[PDB]
């Protein structure tokens, strides 16, 4: 966590419904947006911190 | 010379302009735009905003 | 019925997703209760249920 | 059985209630008293209080 990894996501088509198949998490926790709406939106850039 | 009549006109115009400008207030919501709220949130949270 | 855990949030009024869209849809004006519990010991198999 | 909880099976029971309108056929375990008239009383008719 002190050396958390950041990855830049840009210039791609993002299907967020398939994230449920990658990890066995129970649900998203979203702020300012809803998970089921993420497929209707566009973003300048996305950041993935792990 | 016609200060009172101009004042009546100005008061009306100012009230209408203030009413129009109030549409950009968020009032505690995430956005002042209904379309952004409806396109970014699901039914229940959008209803709250 | 039986679903997987990450779809449990879809059993709620005003939801979207595979389960809500194509399998089981609750009304927006739903009044009732939802009771979901883990059933791994009964609905899982080593070869896959 | 080795899946994570988000991919494990969950059994779901949804209880849908129909309120008011037609006469009630499902009620809770509440004992009915006498029907007292001409007095200021609290009343509970089929859940309507």
């Amino acid at each position: 966590v002190y050396a958390w990894n950041r990855k830049r996501i840009s210039n791609c088509v993002a299907d967020y419904s398939v994230l449920y198949n990658f990890a066995p998490f129970f649900a998203f926790k979203c702020y300012g947006v809803s998970p089921t709406k993420l497929n209707d939106l566009c973003f300048t850039n996305v950041y993935a911190d792990s | 010379a016609l200060g009172k009549l101009q004042d009546v006109v100005n008061h009306n115009a100012q009230a209408l302009n203030t009413l129009v400008k109030q549409l950009s207030s968020k009032f505690g919501a995430i956005s002042s735009v209904l379309n952004d709220i409806l396109s970014r949130l699901d039914k229940v949270e959008a209803e709250v905003q | 019925f039986v679903i997987r855990g990450n779809e449990v949030s879809q059993i709620a009024p005003g939801q979207t997703g595979n389960i809500a869209d194509y399998n089981y849809k609750l009304p927006d004006d739903f009044t009732g209760c939802v009771i979901a519990w883990n059933s791994n010991k009964l609905d899982s198999k080593v070869g896959g249920n | 059985p080795t899946y994570g909880v988000g991919h494990q099976p969950y059994r779901v029971v949804v209880l849908s209630f129909e309120l008011l309108h037609a006469p009630a056929t499902v009620c809770g375990p509440k004992k009915s008293t006498n029907l007292v008239k001409n007095k200021c009383v609290n009343f509970n008719f089929n859940g309507l209080t």
